[PDB]
């Protein structure tokens, strides 16, 4: 039980890492498409400076 | 760290070839024996894009 407990904590833990991860941490799972299939730019991105 | 490579390769490609074909816009019409125009064609390589 306590391992399984500490289980779940880790893969939070590590979902939220890969959240921030790429291209610039944002909701990446779509935004993805949803950027370059149109001809603009991140806002998050514009703003990551 | 692979995805992010690929990811800024193909935008540095992107911007050399959009500041390559702004260039390009200034040797429009030029007329020198025959010759009527001169463009610089930017291209990406299969063997590379793949």
């Amino acid at each position: 039980v306590e391992r399984d407990e500490v289980a779940a904590q880790k893969r939070e833990l590590e979902k939220q890492i890969e959240r921030l991860s790429q291209p610039s941490g944002a909701e990446d799972s779509r935004m993805i498409a949803l950027a370059e299939r149109f001809g603009g730019v991140l806002l998050s991105e514009i703003y990551d400076d | 760290s692979s995805k992010s490579v690929a990811n800024i390769i193909r935008k540095t490609i992107q911007r050399e070839q959009n500041r390559i074909r702004m260039l390009n816009q200034g040797l429009q019409a030029v007329s020198f024996g025959q010759v009527r125009g001169v463009r610089l064609n930017v291209n990406v390589r299969e063997s590379h894009a793949i």
